[PDB]
């Protein structure tokens, strides 16, 4: 039974564990030191040394000789080492390439920074309410007169929202988003506070030992008058306030009692998890958890809640099989099922999380056909998994832990140290690709922003060779990774990075802006999306020239009149266009659209003729002309016949100034017309006849009388209004 | 897909969608601004009363010239009523300009097809900020009969014919806007049914680039997985598997048939009148819809001889009995009044005249130089249109496969002479085009005579849509999923019978003699039976075959009525079909030489 001590204080039971094992046994543990959740930096002479909870030396921080002060260094909330000078605070970016960015006070001449902790600063000589909200000091309060009197740097802290600040007779308040006081209690005369992640307020006297945890004011939660004042007075995650006397630390609980951890060695610092209270010693570090109900009913030294027997069910089927199917039935196999799942994840040896898993897994086949969904189980085995691979690469975290800050937040820690291997087999190992893209994008950047004499040819190989291996999508993101080749100035493989994209609209708009206009719309035609390819065009026209539009579009979209498509109504730009790029057929139906727009050929018809003239490259051209030649005939001629018979003839065709001819009655002109025009002797007969019959009862077809056959002159005579005296035609024939 | 590819959902879902985001805009009375080339198209799905009724707005203006002053009008009407412009960019790429130009002299809804795989405005950038932009999904939605559905894709707000356009240079282009706009419509429909499509056929090398972009806009959203889901959990019927023929045409395959003279009740009513993208004459008017007008749907494909004659049986079978139906029957009485009158009176009667001379054409029987007194005497005698004869001439160029040179310069001559200079440019648009040529990207065109067609596809024996004539376009459908065809006249080769699926099988050498390239068809699978189908469709099964008609460039409305006859014919003889005929939009012969310029 893992119940060897499982200390209670009235109803909850209590266990210690052991996490990790250091390797300093040494000056470091004496040596400032600071945790986050996965490292601890000591201050070794001018060598910072970032240890994980595994003796494993990630990074390493020389002191760049020393130019400021450096008084503390903690890590926020990413494992970045906030170094705090007291002239400025120089956060840490990176660690093989250390870009400590420095972030100075805005008027670094009068005051200087005297503690820092968790963003929230605190000036020297007014002291002032700061906040790191970025790369600057974004202040959240104001000094007055007589603002506080912190008797020593241990008189205050803050977590997210409460600022508690610790006056010497009142224990004033500031809350972040207004920065205002609420004065809690007029008379105090407390020494420290550990405000917890929750808000669990605590405080201490040291003159008479009275720790007096609150939630709220007005209220007291426990005043245990402990005996020899201690050493840390860390927090047992959200529930219990533990101290650190010698190697004796003690989980203090409600009403007067407390539980005893003894410890093989010293105690030197301790970080309050979100459910933990972290312990370092000299060699190993332990773990002041809190047994939960699952474990509290299932490993309980003399159990009878249907988790623990079903765990003794597990323990018999191995020699008494007949034996353990009836106790299976005894009990209600629901909440045992559930209970080794919900306790299997919380132990930390593999060899438990294999038999419990086991058990669950004995009972679980043991229900309704749909009594319960298994993914409880399959999830309880992913998570498990997870949590014992991070192990491997010296990341210790507990299922709270790891579900208060998602896979994103190991990863971030991991990236940080140049790990990006490991990271790609845990988001394997997690079945996730979203993740999977943020890791390899990561490595693009870093590598293009790393060697920067690398040649092209071989650097882009390396970007190509990795992103072969992986299999994903909609996460790689090599617009990123090309702004980052963008910016280190290596532009000739940013093309080439954007070539690679399966995103069709970021490709091209990655080019454009790469301003290799020329390839940017070239690859636009493969795609084939006219709608994207137009718009294109228009943002392209909007910061080109004129002419360099005119340049481009006459190399590359030779054969693609797409762009005169999307400006066929302003015939003045196609105008110019066609003839600048030589062409003179199509330029003739520009001049031609425009006579038929504005109901006026004439006025463009011997400039057509012209354009015919400028290329000769034809048959049909020939024939055109001569349609066009025989018009000239046509036209002169008809200012003749309104120079000698005075009647209006323009815009008359052959067809119309003939019957014109005959309505009024000529002999010659009309012989003339045939002749010169070459006019058939078969369609002179049917305009004329045509017109005559219109001409009111003409009776001249008798007189004219003298090819069509003979019978068409009854037709139009029979079938028209002049019914009457077709019999002359009836006998004619 | 039986249950989901009805075709009704799909008006009222459109319907639904814009009524959804007229709400959201605002609450207070609105004022919507529809662009004309649309305006026909929201009447199809809702009439003024409906929209009303759901939706804040009162009043609808057009973005025509016309709304320059009146602006300033619907400007105090502005304040009174917000103003929502309706504007559609997909074919035109450019925002009307009297719009734009309206913006400085005094919200914007744009359609857009339905997503596919997520669930142009820079040029009002220049004017202001704060632009909404408020999508408007849309779907293809019957319009004329359950079965036939138009994108129209065909006509952008100029009314310019993207297969032929005016302007000779942009067809390279305006062309390629319309196969992009095919596939994204398509998109629309495969996905919202959750079909998959099996073996593709596509005739015309202009069908092969909107199977090729089909596919690839297909294969980069679906893998194996995806298909397996798709086409178990779906019901599939459970029956036979997976079928779905997705037939692609294009225009210059069949052009004689736009060139012919329509015979169906609603063919001849859009060959006399201009049928727009909401099937409304505008001259008479009436609810041309078929959901409604129960006897538009049983006379709107009959042969005109009949409809008059059949109305009679419907007029006096009402005696025995309907107010609403009352006015039915006599609103196409006098439809079949109107139309039968102008038929013997206009252009000197002449329809009887135009039919007989059409087969003179179509067997070869009008001998060379036999063309100088029959297009005289048309244009003369009879005082027949120009278009009526422009179609007639380009009729005489595709039957013959050219012209004689001794008459070619004589019809391009003569065309000039009766009808201007303009003639001149008319006529060389269609040589161009392939519809009137002479023997002296390459899409395809006719090379061949009309008579070996008639004898080979028995184009000339089911001939009541046109005159005499069944359209080679129902023919190139038929030897699909039939050779029975052939084997009468074209055989001794042919691999089988009777195929469920369509096979191209054998047929590549009719072609290469016909359209001058063996390579016009081309049959590329998609997913292969019973490695990917019948795997899937036995795995529903134990643990009809919708065939999309798609009509590049325009479907006449004989070839419509003609499907639907190849579909009765085909289900009798076991091969049972569904034809979804979709397509771009109505065209014809007046619509073809109003587009050529």
């Amino acid at each position: 039974n893992p119940s060897f001590d499982w200390e209670r204080l009235k109803d909850v039971f209590y266990r210690s564990r052991a996490i990790g094992e250091l390797k300093w046994p040494t000056q470091y543990e004496e040596f400032k030191c600071a945790l986050s959740l996965t490292v601890i930096a000591v201050e070794i002479q001018d060598f910072i040394q970032v240890y994980n909870y595994f003796g494993q030396l990630l990074g390493k921080i020389n002191l760049q000789r020393i130019h400021e002060d450096i008084i503390k260094f903690e890590f926020d909330k990413d494992e970045k080492l906030i170094l705090v000078t007291k002239s400025s605070i120089k956060i840490v970016k990176g660690w093989s390439p250390l870009t400590i960015e420095s972030v100075p006070l805005q008027d670094p001449t009068i005051d200087t920074i005297w503690d820092y902790h968790n963003g929230i600063m605190l000036l020297a000589k007014s002291r002032d309410i700061y906040k790191l909200n970025g790369n600057e000091w974004e202040l959240l309060y104001e000094n007055k007169d007589k603002k506080y009197n912190l008797l020593t740097k241990n008189h205050w802290s803050c977590n997210d929202d409460s600022i508690i600040l610790l006056d010497v007779d009142h224990v004033y308040q500031v809350s972040t988003s207004n920065g205002a006081l609420l004065k809690l209690i007029t008379d105090s005369s407390w020494h420290k506070v550990t405000i917890s992640s929750r808000g669990f307020i605590c405080l201490y006297n040291m003159k008479d030992n009275k720790l007096q945890i609150f939630r709220d004011p007005a209220r007291i939660l426990m005043e245990h008058n402990l005996d020899s004042t201690p050493d840390d007075i860390c927090w047992c995650g959200n529930d219990t306030v533990a101290c650190s006397f010698e190697d004796e630390i003690k989980l203090y609980g409600p009403d007067g009692l407390y539980v005893t951890f003894w410890y093989p060695f010293t105690v030197t610092n301790l970080r309050a998890e979100v459910d933990g209270l972290k312990v370092i010693t000299t060699e190993k570090i332990y773990f002041l958890s809190r047994v939960q109900p699952q474990t509290s009913n299932i490993f309980r030294i003399g159990s009878t809640e249907p988790g623990a027997m079903l765990v003794d069910s597990f323990s018999l089927l191995e020699d008494h099989a007949p034996k353990a199917i009836e106790i299976l039935k005894n009990f209600v196999l629901e909440k045992g099922v559930l209970d080794c799942i919900a306790a299997a994840i919380d132990e930390f040896e593999p060899k438990l999380q294999k038999m419990l898993l086991n058990a669950a897994s004995y009972g679980k086949a043991s229900l309704q056909y749909k009594s319960f969904d298994a993914s409880i189980f399959v999830n309880a085995c992913n998570t498990i998994k997870l949590l014992n691979c991070f192990r491997s690469f010296g990341i210790f975290l507990t299922v709270e832990e790891y579900r208060c800050i998602s896979l994103k937040g190991v990863i971030d820690r991991l990236l940080k140290y140049h790990r990006y291997y490991e990271c790609i087999q845990i988001c394997k190992l997690a079945n996730e690709r979203f993740l999977l893209g943020y890791v390899f994008t990561e490595w693009a950047k870093d590598k293009i922003k790393g060697s920067p004499d690398m040649e092209d040819d071989e650097l882009l190989d390396k970007i190509k060779s990795r992103l072969s291996v992986i299999d994903m999508t909609d996460t790689l993101q090599m617009v990123a990774v090309a702004k980052v080749a963008y910016l280190e100035g290596r532009f000739q493989l940013s093309r080439n990075l954007a070539l690679l994209e399966k995103n069709e609209e970021a490709r091209i708009e990655q080019l454009y802006n790469l301003d290799d206009d020329s390839i940017a719309l070239k690859e636009c035609i493969k795609v084939q999306n006219y709608s994207l390819t137009i718009s294109l065009l228009i943002a392209l026209s909007k910061k080109l020239t004129n002419s360099q539009l005119t340049k481009l579009l006459i190399i590359d979209m030779f054969n693609n009149p797409l762009y005169l498509y999307y400006m066929r109504m302003d015939k003045a730009y196609l105008y110019d266009f066609y003839r600048q790029t030589d062409r003179f057929i199509d330029l003739a139906h520009v001049l031609l659209q425009q006579g038929k727009e504005q109901q006026s050929l004439h006025s463009f018809l011997p400039q057509i003729k012209d354009l015919y003239s400028q290329v000769q490259n034809s048959e049909v051209v020939n024939n055109t002309i001569e349609q066009l030649q025989r018009q000239e005939k046509l036209w002169i001629y008809q200012e003749s016949l309104g120079k000698r018979f005075a009647i209006s003839f323009t815009n008359m065709t052959l067809d119309q100034t003939l019957s014109k001819l005959i309505e009024t009655g000529q002999d010659k002109q009309v012989k003339e017309i045939v002749k010169k025009f070459k006019i058939s002797e078969k369609k002179l007969y049917h305009l004329k006849c045509k017109t005559l019959v219109e001409a009111k009862k003409f009776d001249e077809l008798l007189q004219f009388a003298q090819p069509i056959g003979y019978m068409p002159f009854y037709t139009y005579l029979k079938s028209r209004g002049h019914m009457d005296k077709a019999s002359p035609y009836v006998n004619m024939i | 897909m039986n249950r989901f590819w009805n075709t009704k959902k799909f008006s009222l879902t459109n319907a639904d969608g814009l009524c959804a985001t007229l709400n959201e805009i605002s609450q207070n009375d609105e004022v919507l601004v529809v662009q004309p080339s649309v305006l026909p198209v929201l009447n199809s799905l809702l009439t003024f009363q409906d929209l009303t009724q759901s939706t804040p707005v009162r009043k609808i203006t057009l973005l025509d010239d016309q709304l320059s002053d009146d602006l300033p009008s619907a400007l105090g009407s502005v304040p009174q009523m917000d103003l929502i412009f309706l504007i559609d960019v997909r074919t035109s790429l450019r925002l009307p300009p009297q719009l734009l130009d309206a913006a400085q002299k005094h919200h914007i809804i744009y359609c857009r097809w339905k997503p596919s795989f997520q669930n142009i405005e820079s040029q009002l950038k220049e004017l202001s900020n704060e632009y909404t932009l408020y999508p408007w999904d849309l779907l293809p939605f019957p319009q004329i009969d359950e079965n036939v559905l138009l994108t129209h894709s065909l006509y952008n707000m100029e009314n310019v014919n993207m297969y032929y356009p005016n302007l000779r240079s942009l067809q390279s282009a305006t062309e390629s806007i319309l196969v992009d706009d095919m596939v994204n419509s398509l998109q629309s429909l495969i996905f919202e049914t959750n079909s998959i499509i099996t073996n593709v056929v596509s005739i015309g090398n202009l069908s092969k680039r909107c199977s090729h972009l089909l596919k690839k806009r297909i294969d980069e959203h679906q893998t194996e997985n995806d298909l397996f889901i798709k086409g178990t959990l779906y019901g599939e019927r459970t029956n036979c598997g997976l079928e779905m023929d997705l037939i692609i045409l294009e225009r210059n395959t069949d052009p004689i048939t736009p060139l012919l003279t329509q015979l169906t009740y609603a063919g001849i009513l859009d060959d006399l009148y201009e049928f727009n993208s909401g099937i409304k004459i505008k001259e008479k008017d009436m609810n041309f819809n078929y959901k409604e007008d129960k006897i538009w749907n049983d006379l709107k494909f009959l042969n005109f001889g009949s409809i008059g004659p059949q109305l009679n049986k419907l007029a006096k079978e009402l005696q025995t009995q309907l107010q609403q139906r009352q006015a039915f029957l006599k609103n196409h009485t006098t439809l079949s009044s109107d139309v039968l009158k102008v038929v013997e009176t206009e252009e000197y009667g002449s329809f009887n005249k135009i039919l007989e001379l059409e087969l003179e054409i179509l067997m070869g029987n009008t001998l060379n130089n036999d063309i100088e007194d029959i297009i005289l005497e048309l244009q003369y005698q009879y005082e027949v249109d120009q278009k009526k004869i422009l179609r007639l001439i380009c009729l005489l160029s595709l039957c013959k496969n050219s012209l004689r040179e001794k008459d070619y310069e004589y019809l391009r001559t003569f065309m000039i002479d009766s009808w201007g200079i303009e003639k001149c440019f008319q006529l060389e648009s269609l040589a161009e085009l392939g519809f009137f040529t002479s023997k002296t990207s390459k899409s395809t065109r006719l090379q061949k005579e009309y008579r070996y067609i008639s004898q080979w596809f028995n184009t000339v024996p089911a001939t009541f849509a046109y005159s005499g004539v069944v359209p080679l376009t129902m023919r190139l459908v038929q030897m699909l999923y039939d050779r029975s065809i052939l084997f009468h006249n074209y055989s001794s080769q042919q691999p089988f019978i009777l195929s469920r699926e369509p096979r191209v099988s054998q047929t590549e050498d009719l072609i290469e003699q016909l359209y001058g390239d063996s390579h016009a068809i081309e049959e590329s699978i998609w997913v292969p039976g019973t490695i990917t189908k019948k795997i899937n469709a036995s795995i529903k099964s134990n643990n009809e075959d919708i065939a999309l008609v798609v009509f590049l460039g325009g479907v006449t409305m004989g070839e419509i009525a003609i499907m639907k006859h190849l579909q009765k014919i085909l289900g009798k003889k076991g091969i049972n079909k569904r034809f979804i005929i979709i397509a771009d939009g109505l065209i014809n012969g007046t619509r073809i030489m109003n587009s050529i310029s």
